[PDB]
């Protein structure tokens, strides 16, 4: 349910998600790392399961971000997937991968992967 | 470094 | 470059997939699987780098389908993850992650892996 | 499994 | 270094792997599930870096385990590919690849991905 | 189909890989970049399915590659999870891990992602 | 089900 | 970064 994910949330490296999950389906937010401060802000555009399964299944969503804003242009986008637990500890466990920009002769070492797991902290 | 993390 | 993103896009296995690219960085559109009918239709949203690099490097970009729409949910959502690349022979190179919603006990299990190339033909 | 991304 | 990575080590889910680092490079050992007992031993076989940089840097390693012994057989193998990060508390950090035999119609679904931690018990 | 594993294999960039493949399951054999040059190989071990199933099914493989040889040690292994197919085209789909020995603060960065389909042309 | 893990 | 897999 779109509620539940709605709010500020934050993984083990410190990185600042904002979110609101819209009725049809939409995320729409903003990205932060550690530093804090404006930026490091970044736009992010995603989609969850707005009518998830019953049992205490989690509800599967994804988010995209290119690392461009008015200050910085890292030349790369990164895409997290993974699914959504509520409960009193709610969390969003997912799995992400990295690419960057490459010439053809480099395209093989383009793309890295990794996880992160972000507690809630605020509606 | 990246933007994505620290 | 930059605006060839928008248009029609083929996978190696028949699924399509509709584009516009907007001027600030914004991917919208729809993608459907093979087999054609009208609602193997579903949304898509994504970001893209709106201002690329001046070496031959390819434009990264990326998207999300979640897999629901007014027929069916497979309570699951794909991202894709990879560079445009222009040329005479256009093509965007990915690899993507498919996580289903599971109980805690399957939550091992839940993502699959993969990669797919789009061309326009 | 089977899912709609693909075929 | 070789022995440090020699030992009994755990998984979060609570699967069991051995393993005897060799001189030249050579990893080899048994993975087992938490069910324990005999049959759910596996052969293993993987490499290590024999020569680790100094710094706090890890140790790379990987290993594979194909799911058939005397009792089972799955079709399947899992590829763990990571780093041995050595201190009190050793740990081997992972992500892995499990891939099932598929006709070519199903090839598309046929690896899954995910992360393991291992926390050292006894040489 | 099984022992057709055993030979030499060629990745779409042309690395070389030279197996054989045990009765009961083992892998052992050399690996090679481009360039051809007599060390740029490096020692292969892995495990296999023995005893695949009987239906059209791929045989399940895998093996791991520590990038140290007597010349150079570049701190890092490569895990390859995949399957082989025969025919009068065999050839050998994989995808892979590749991940170094980084320093703590780096270990967010650590592993790449990518896929290689090997073939005896 | 599969070995690698319960 | 380069490496010894390719090329």
């Amino acid at each position: 349910a779109e509620a539940g994910i709605t709010g500020t949330w934050y993984n083990q490296l410190g990185s600042t998600f904002i979110v609101t999950a819209g009725a049809d389906g939409a995320l729409t937010g903003t990205y932060e790392s550690a530093v804090g401060n404006a930026e490091s802000r970044y736009v992010l555009t995603g989609r969850y399961d707005s009518a998830p399964a019953t049992d205490g299944s989690g509800t599967a969503l994804g988010w995209t971000v290119a690392w461009k804003n008015n200050y910085r242009n890292a030349h790369s986008a990164t895409t997290w997937s993974g699914q959504y637990v509520g409960g009193a500890e709610a969390r969003i466990n997912t799995q992400w991968l990295l690419t960057s920009g490459t010439t053809e002769a480099n395209a093989w070492k383009s793309t890295l992967v990794g996880h992160d797991t972000f507690t809630k902290v605020k509606p | 470094s990246h933007p994505q993390n620290t």
